[PDB]
């Protein structure tokens, strides 16, 4: 117990500093660009509200593990859970997607297709985010509503008598997390599927890719780990001691880990972060 | 330029009536449409106002909720659906067009007009002159006065001048009390402090004969006035 | 004799300058070294008119100092009452190339010219209230550089064809032709009194023309690339030339010489729009540098820079009453300094 | 408020007119802007003829795509003075004839029209207007190359070229210098076609060629690039 | 030929050359004067007040 417990805090910690790091590049790079009164496009503010929303994130999630360490005398609360989990509730809702609107940007302007409504999507783009940062109100809602339940029915039982139902709670958030990471799966295939065919198209006609692999190996890297943590939450056990720590990683994994493979996929951040290490040497 | 009005006759107390004004030979998407009447031995007084788009329609509080406006701008006709009509709307209505931009003339054209006949805190503008008589060659000056100050902080006076000669529509004269209309001899000049006002005809001409009507565009609750009568 | 016109040619070149030479006793910068400095001028953006989805090429003041005709590649043509931003119409142009717009001194008319070799004069006081092409004027082989209106029915357009033009509305004929430049003539500015007007072309030259006599006046050459504005002094008696060696240059008709160059080191962009102010101490040029230069016309000192554009300022003009500068740049925004 | 009923509908004229201006410029953005450029004899009409005054503007529609085809041969200026005014078209047709390798210019017989097109072509391919403005380098009049590289060699052209005198060598050693003239090839891509009066696919090349540009546009407002 | 052409820009320098010209010193003083006479009447030389200023 006591091995897991150090390994996972300090890849806790590790994932908490470069969060930090990128998030902080994020955001003071494209506020540097602002002031000094450079061009400013859609893809940069998505990429400013997604970073902006990462680090707090990080930083609820950090002040979560202090006070489980630093101060452990609030922790016996059922108020401090609620409020706890219902702020980074909202606040991982729309960070996630929020991601999920910039995959919609990159689909939306990059692929091609033929359907007349994949066209009608094509030339609103900013209507159809803002429209699906709206309509998954009903998201935010039902996932609000679900972990009020659990958390209720955890008060009423502790009251008329933990880790079972913070398990049951972690699970109904793993999957409502779930969600939109498989809708930008799913886009994200498509619209390599698209630059497939139009490679194809003019290798027969007429005859950025390093960005696609570190995103794709992320993908697949978060996917095989968030599974491997639902199934393990859902039936194995000996975890119930250390869920905190676990649950609290692996919530701090993705606006870390894809902050840092946003980082690298565009163009601009790259440019700022080649020019950070020039100016470091 | 023509505009041209349907509907009208003999309406029963109490009925519904539909005024439609055909217009012709100008852009009637970008020109704000009117309604005025008339009754048979008075004035005229504002009714309705749509605007280019239709997203401005102020009525009047005599036709308020009963009358509405409507345009079908690619039919090139402005529309007046009349519910519950009464002894007070018997009137010759006239259908008026007015386009909005600086330097723009409003309530340009003004149509033929259709007789209808019903069986048995807002600017008050009053012509105290009345009927007055006239000679050709002389110098006359109709004096109009406003219950408030028709100047504005944009510093445009608001007072419009118009002409009613013997069986004709109104034809416009003086806009913003101080400009021309187009089509409009230069014997006529108006002038003003805010309150009272002036419209001088420096030579006078047979056709000159008829009424004259002093209007506010400041508060669009429009008001005439009586309407000094100038006779030979 | 070829050679012997030749040997003419350039012993009259060389009579013409030992003549500007001679009357150059004291240059001008000596004669208002003692004049007090007009200071750090500092203007703000007063206002900004945005509805234009393309570079503006062109912009032209009335003469009301109020409306504002704007020409932007997106195909139309904005007036614009700058006072209170409205547009007051959005003239649909059926060459979207458009490289020059003018404001009639009545205000009845617009004209708008560009790679369509087709100075189209607009109407604006109509009776069906939509603005209608009242004239296309034809017969230039070159692009229209920029046109001005010398009263309602007369026009004087410069082109790409070497050659200046000046047109009569009514009949829609070349009254005129103005012939004598070598390159590509860019800018035009009649002077106050409407009986003569400059033209700078490629050719590194400027020409003052008489417009009812029709033959060229007088020539200067100081300017070491292609002129793209010229201005006049509203004194009527010089003008202003500004061009791609990143210089602007004082022409007086009276000397027949340039009188004081308005250059600095760090200025390396050309220069593409140049309007004086009312009083004439002030020459506002815009440059490439996506900014606006308010030079003293009097000292060759920077007054002050109109910054604020994000792409490279093409016209410049100065309101009749001096109250009001617009720098519409390529940005697709006008701005109104004072 | 402080606004007259004569300044409020003027405001609502003005929002009309905003409207209409941005519709108008949502059209515009849909629609692919080409200039075409050409070095006097080159095939620029055939090909203005086969995709249906200064300034010749030639509209067409293709695969639900509107294009804007601008013609500029007729202007007979200075290029340097209006050339910033096409600085943002979808792509730039330039067409080159492969029989002007043996024919020279009326004037100055001693430099060859093709030549005059390859410094055309430098000129306007690494101009600084254009500097990720793809190129869809046409080389039309085909038929007359393969009757004369028949019978004349490619030597009086380019005297460094020693390959076989078929089309297939020459006409890539054409396409290869073409190519090579391209100074920045890290932002702007040549896309090259060979066509003649009876062909039908340059429609559909030109529509090819545009939507990979669009594509790279989209991927570099995206950042991806 | 060109014949024509040298003629007639001959003839324009002849035109040109023979043109009365004042002293560039009666010029600059001219431009002064003009620039001094007209110095209140400039507004962005001399900013007016923000009340007859129409672009508040
Ligand atoms: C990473 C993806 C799949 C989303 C899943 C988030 C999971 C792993 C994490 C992130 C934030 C976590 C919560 C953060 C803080 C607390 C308060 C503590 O007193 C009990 C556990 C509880 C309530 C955690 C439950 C598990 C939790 C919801
Ligand atoms: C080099 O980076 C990329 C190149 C091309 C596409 C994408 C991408 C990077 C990311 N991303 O942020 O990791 C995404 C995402 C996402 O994960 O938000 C979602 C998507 C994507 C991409 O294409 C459509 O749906």
């Amino acid at each position: 117990g006591g091995v897991i417990k150090s390994i996972f805090t300090f890849v806790l910690i590790v994932e908490f500093i470069i969060g930090n790091l990128g998030n902080s590049f994020i955001a003071l790079v494209n506020c540097i660009d602002w002031v000094k009164g450079r061009k400013i496009s859609s893809v940069d503010r998505i990429l400013t509200a997604l970073a902006i929303s990462r680090i707090s994130l990080v930083w609820l999630i950090f002040g979560s593990w202090c006070v489980s360490v630093f101060f452990p005398a609030l922790f016996a609360t059922e108020k401090m859970f609620r409020m706890l989990t219902n702020i980074w509730t909202v606040i991982n809702h729309f960070s996630v997607w929020l991601a999920t609107g910039l995959g919609t940007f990159y689909f939306l302007k990059i692929a091609n297709f033929s359907n007349s409504i994949f066209l009608y999507l094509k030339w609103r783009v900013k209507k159809v985010v803002l429209v699906l940062l709206l309509v998954t109100s009903v998201f935010l809602f039902l996932n609000i509503a679900l972990i009020n339940i659990h958390i209720n029915a955890s008060i009423n039982g502790y009251r008329r008598n933990f880790t079972r139902f913070s398990s049951l709670i972690v699970l109904t958030s793993t999957v409502f997390i779930f969600i939109p990471f498989t809708l930008s799966l799913a886009m994200f295939l498509l619209l390599i599927f698209s630059m497939w065919k139009h490679r194809k198209k003019m290798q027969h006609t007429v005859k950025a890719h390093r960005g696609v692999k570190s995103v794709i190996t992320f993908f697949l890297l978060y996917a095989i780990f968030s599974l491997s943590f639902f199934i393990s939450v859902w039936t194995s056990e000996r975890l119930e001691e250390n869920l905190i720590i676990l649950s609290q990683v692996m919530g701090m994994a993705y606006p870390s880990c894809h902050s840092c493979v946003l980082i690298l996929g565009n163009k601009k951040l790259r440019q700022a972060s080649l020019s950070v290490l020039l100016w470091l040497r | 330029v023509q505009l041209v009005e349907s509907g009208g006759g003999l309406v029963q107390p109490g009925g519904s009536r539909k005024l439609s004004c055909s217009a012709s030979g100008f852009a009637f998407s970008s020109f704000g449409m009117h309604w005025v009447r008339q009754a048979p031995e008075k004035g005229l007084e504002w009714v309705a106002y749509i605007s280019s788009g239709s997203g401005t329609i102020y009525y009047a509080d005599t036709v308020k909720g009963r009358f509405t406006i409507s345009r079908d701008d690619p039919k090139n006709t402005l529309f007046l659906q009349m519910t519950s009509l009464r002894s007070e709307d018997t009137a010759m209505y006239y259908c008026v067009r007015s386009i909005y931009y600086y330097g723009s003339s409003p309530f340009d054209f003004w149509g033929q007009g259709t007789t209808l006949t019903v069986s048995s805190s807002d600017i008050v503008m009053t012509q105290a002159t009345s009927s007055v008589p006239v000679t050709p060659g002389e110098s006359v000056s109709i004096s109009c006065r406003s219950s408030k100050s028709l100047l504005h902080s944009n510093g445009n006076t608001y007072l419009y001048w118009f002409l009613q000669r013997p069986g004709q529509s109104p034809q416009l004269l003086i806009y913003r009390m101080s400009n021309l209309a187009s089509g409009v001899p230069d014997r006529f000049s108006g002038s003003g402090s805010g309150t009272a006002f002036t419209l001088t005809i420096s030579r006078l001409e047979a056709e000159d004969v008829g009424v004259y009507y002093c209007m506010q565009h400041l508060e669009y609750p429009l008001t005439f006035g009586a309407g000094t009568k100038l006779e030979l | 004799e070829l050679d012997q016109l030749r040997q003419e040619a350039e012993q009259l070149k060389n009579q013409i300058r030992d003549a500007r030479k001679a009357c150059a006793d004291a240059t001008l910068s000596q004669i208002t070294n003692n004049i007090d400095p007009v200071g750090r001028i500092q203007m703000r953006t007063r206002r900004t008119l945005r509805g234009h989805l393309a570079k503006i090429y062109a912009m032209h003041w009335g003469t009301d100092s109020r409306l504002l005709v704007s020409a932007s590649q997106d195909g139309k043509l904005i007036i614009w009452d700058s006072y209170t931003t409205n547009k007051v119409h959005a003239i649909p142009l059926r060459s979207s190339w458009v490289m020059t717009c003018a404001y009639a001194p009545s205000g009845n008319y617009v004209a708008c010219g560009g790679l369509d070799n087709i100075c189209s004069i607009y109407n604006l006081k109509t009776r069906e209230g939509n603005v209608r092409v009242s004239r296309e004027l034809a017969g230039h082989t070159g692009y229209l550089s920029c046109c001005r209106f010398l009263d309602d029915n007369q026009i004087v357009t410069s082109s790409g064809d070497t050659t200046c033009a000046l047109w009569d509305i009514e009949t829609g004929q070349q009254t005129t032709t103005f012939t004598g430049h070598t390159g590509d003539v860019m800018s035009l500015s009649l002077a106050p009194d409407t009986r003569l007007f400059v033209s700078g072309a490629c050719d590194a030259s400027a020409k003052l023309w008489d417009v009812r006599e029709g033959m060229c006046r007088q020539t200067f050459t100081g300017h070491e690339s292609d002129i793209n504005a010229i201005c006049f002094f509203p004194n009527g008696n010089a003008f202003a030339t500004g061009s791609d060696d990143a210089t602007c240059r004082l022409f007086d008709l009276r000397a027949d010489q340039e009188l004081m160059t308005y250059s600095h080191d760090n200025i390396i962009c050309g220069i593409t729009s140049v309007s004086f102010s009312k009083s004439g101490r002030l020459l506002l040029a815009g440059y490439d540098d996506f900014n606006c230069n308010v030079w003293d016309a009097l000292k060759a000192d920077r007054a002050g820079v109109l910054a604020g554009h994000d792409n490279r300022v093409s016209c410049l003009g100065v309101t009749d009453d001096g109250m009001a500068v617009a720098t519409g740049s390529w940005d697709s925004f006008l701005k109104i300094w004072n | 408020c402080t606004l007259s009923a004569e300044d409020k509908a003027a405001v609502e004229r003005s929002k009309m007119i905003d409207r209409n201006l941005r519709e108008d410029g949502e059209k515009a953005a849909r629609e692919v802007k080409l200039l075409l450029l050409g070095a006097g004899e080159s095939g620029k009409s055939t090909i203005v003829k086969q995709m249906k005054t200064g300034i010749v503007e030639t509209h067409f529609t293709f695969k639900d795509l509107h294009f804007k085809m601008f013609d500029v041969g007729g202007q007979r200026s200075e290029r340097k003075k209006w050339i910033h005014c096409f600085e943002g078209v979808t792509a730039i047709i330039f067409c080159v004839a492969l029989s002007d390798y043996d024919l020279v210019l009326a004037e100055d017989e001693e430099m060859n029209r093709m030549h005059e097109s390859m410094k055309l072509f430098d000129s306007i391919c690494n101009n600084k207007w254009f500097t990720d403005t793809s190129i869809i380098l046409f080389l039309n009049k085909k038929d007359l190359f393969e009757e004369k590289i028949k019978k004349s060699p490619l030597t009086i052209c380019y005297p460094e070229y020693a390959g076989s005198n078929t089309y297939e060598e020459a006409a890539a050693y054409i396409q290869c210098q073409f190519e090579d003239l391209n100074k920045r090839k890290d932002t702007k891509e040549i896309y090259t076609h060979f066509t003649c009066a009876t062909d039908t696919k340059n429609v559909q090349f030109v529509f090819d060629a545009v939507t990979d540009v669009i594509i790279k546009n989209n991927l570099k407002d995206c950042g991806l690039f | 030929a060109s014949i024509a052409q040298a003629r007639k820009l001959v003839e324009q320098l002849k035109m040109e050359a023979n043109i009365d010209r004042i002293k560039v010193s009666k010029a600059a003083a001219d431009l002064m004067a003009y620039c001094e006479a007209h110095a209140k009447e400039d507004p962005l030389l001399t900013p007016v007040p923000a009340s007859e200023n129409p672009f508040r």
